[PDB]
């Protein structure tokens, strides 16, 4: 129990919506390439799934499903198999699990901040719609990011717990061993291997001398769906980041050294789901991401 | 006694109430418009509906993706 | 994105009426006739057996074109089936693909 702990358990999440928000939902019959094709030209990161037949939401359909989705489709077309590209978002839930069943993973506006944060860890998910049980209606989706933001704004700097001027290397908070990453000349089809296997959300981009020089990411992912591509998938990482050349400073880092209030005001400020743990040199010894912070400030 | 006559206004509903200027055709993406229906233009067989909706203090706009 | 407010129609007014009354009919929705053109839709829904409720309201836009305008009723960890916005669009739906062709 801490100054975090109290916190979340006396807020609702209802406190947490923006007045005015904007949500997309899909139909479990819609075709999978439109329904990507709505997530970037909608500026969303997922979409609640309606199924008609049950009058019901049944589940997300997030960048990890088009991860996922576009994995199976590279290694098909390699042995003459064309079929998700046509598949609707019900026959594609359909293929990859089928009991083996999830339910949705969903939270009352009434409940509060500290059951949402649970619940993500728990479900190991990022998406966390809040659904009104009186109306049955979707409020909106509840993520790391915006409940980092909101503990790091309402809560005074004071009364300041022990652990906030404590380093990451002492706390042990983040990842520091096999790191998935990806080299300058990785061919974006291996990058979503990666993806598919390790479950994470960002891949480092290094140099021969194992120095961070770019990142990987979901963002990068559904611009596959933007632009017509879905062939060049042979180019590399770096070919697919000409996308965003321009604009470009360059990754946010950490060292291990920094104080858990350092990063959290970096990750905060910044707007970003994982800083890079490197060392003096600029090679990456680990990765500190939303997840790790959130599982730190509910359990200490 | 006397037949009795009717008197029928008819005219009031001859034609539909012209559309108040509060109330706006077109929104671009890119005030109460709230619970009215919205629409993008049918493409490739899918219909987008929309709708802005209150839930207490917060106000949510909420896009459905349909196959015809 | 241009967003449109309902659906327009060249179609003669007491047409449109009757045709999205006859959908009505057909698709066993409950309904007022507030005034000619001004009509309150109510539905039991068949899976959960609670009830949806809209406005139909048709305006005149310009000297041949009408504006036919759905307007929801607001009433008084795993989901429960039901959504109050989600079925209002249903509703729509439904009614329009019932009443008229493109
Ligand atoms: C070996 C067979 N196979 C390969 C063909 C499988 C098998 C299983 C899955 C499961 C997926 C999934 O679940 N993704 C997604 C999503 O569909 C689901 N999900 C997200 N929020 C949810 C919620 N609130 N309730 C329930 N589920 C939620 O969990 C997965 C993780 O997504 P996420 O929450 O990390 O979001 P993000 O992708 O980071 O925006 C998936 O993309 O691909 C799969 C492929
Ligand atoms: C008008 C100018 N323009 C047209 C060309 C735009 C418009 C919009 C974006 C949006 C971006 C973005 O949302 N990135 C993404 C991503 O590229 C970047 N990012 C994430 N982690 C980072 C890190 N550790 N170091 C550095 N960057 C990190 O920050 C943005 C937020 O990503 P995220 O943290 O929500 O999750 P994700 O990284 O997508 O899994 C972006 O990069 O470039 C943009 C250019
Ligand atoms: N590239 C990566 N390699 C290894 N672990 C990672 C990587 N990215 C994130 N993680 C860890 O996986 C968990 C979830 O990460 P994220 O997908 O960023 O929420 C956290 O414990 C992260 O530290």
């Amino acid at each position: 129990s801490s100054v975090y702990t109290t916190f979340m358990k006396s807020h609702r999440c209802y406190d947490l919506i923006p007045t005015s928000s904007k949500l997309v939902v899909f139909d479990t019959s819609l075709q999978v390439k439109k329904a990507f094709f709505a997530l970037v030209t909608n500026g969303v990161r997922a979409a609640p799934l309606w199924d008609s037949k049950k009058q019901s939401f049944v589940g997300m359909l997030t960048i990890t499903d088009f991860i996922n989705i576009l994995h199976r489709y590279y290694k098909s077309a390699l042995v003459q198999i064309y079929e998700l590209e046509e598949h609707k978002i019900e026959t594609w839930r359909e293929v990859y699990l089928q009991d083996s069943f999830k339910p949705l993973v969903c939270i009352s506006p009434n409940a509060s901040l500290f059951d949402a944060v649970s619940s993500l860890i728990r479900n190991k998910i990022h998406r966390l719609p809040v659904i009104d049980p009186e109306s049955g209606n979707t409020l909106y989706i509840l993520t790391h990011k915006r409940i980092l933001k909101f503990l790091k704004l309402f809560i005074t700097e004071f009364p300041k717990p022990e652990f906030m001027s404590k380093s990451l290397e002492e706390l042990q908070i983040g990842t520091y061993a096999n790191i998935a990453m990806v080299r300058t000349t990785t061919p974006v089809y291996v990058a979503l291997g990666i993806f598919v296997q390790h479950r994470v959300s960002a891949l480092p981009v290094v140099d021969e001398k194992g120095r961070v020089v770019d990142i990987y990411s979901k963002f990068d992912v559904i611009n596959l769906a933007a632009e017509k591509t879905y062939n060049n998938l042979d180019v590399s990482v770096t070919k697919a980041l000409q996308h965003r050349s321009h604009y470009f400073e360059g990754v946010l880092k950490c060292y291990l050294h920094e104080t858990l209030e350092a990063i959290i005001n970096r990750l905060v400020e910044a707007e970003v789901h994982r800083l890079v743990v490197v060392d003096e040199h600029d090679v990456v010894k680990g990765i500190v991401s939303l997840s790790d912070i959130l599982q730190a400030l509910v359990l200490t | 006694g006397q037949e009795m006559y009717a008197f029928r206004s008819e005219e009031r509903f001859k034609s539909p109430p012209i559309l108040p200027p509060h109330l706006l055709q077109v929104i671009l993406n890119k005030h109460v418009m709230l619970n009215h229906l919205y629409a993008l233009s049918i493409k490739d067989s899918v219909m987008v509906l929309s709708a802005t909706h209150r839930y207490k203090k917060k106000y949510v706009t909420t896009l459905l993706y349909k196959p015809i | 994105m241009a967003w449109h407010l309902g659906i327009r129609s060249q179609s003669r007014p007491n047409d449109i009426m009757a045709e999205v009354c006859r959908a009505i009919k057909q698709l066993d929705y409950e309904w007022k006739v507030v005034n000619p053109y001004y009509l309150r839709v109510r539905r039991k829904n068949p899976v959960t057996s609670t009830f949806s409720k809209m406005s139909l309201q048709l305006y005149q836009v310009d000297s041949r074109t009408y504006l036919l305008d759905f307007r929801s009723i607001d009433d008084e960890v795993a989901p429960r089936p039901g959504s109050h916005t989600i079925e209002f669009f249903e509703m729509c739906a439904n009614l329009i693909k019932n009443s008229c062709t493109v």
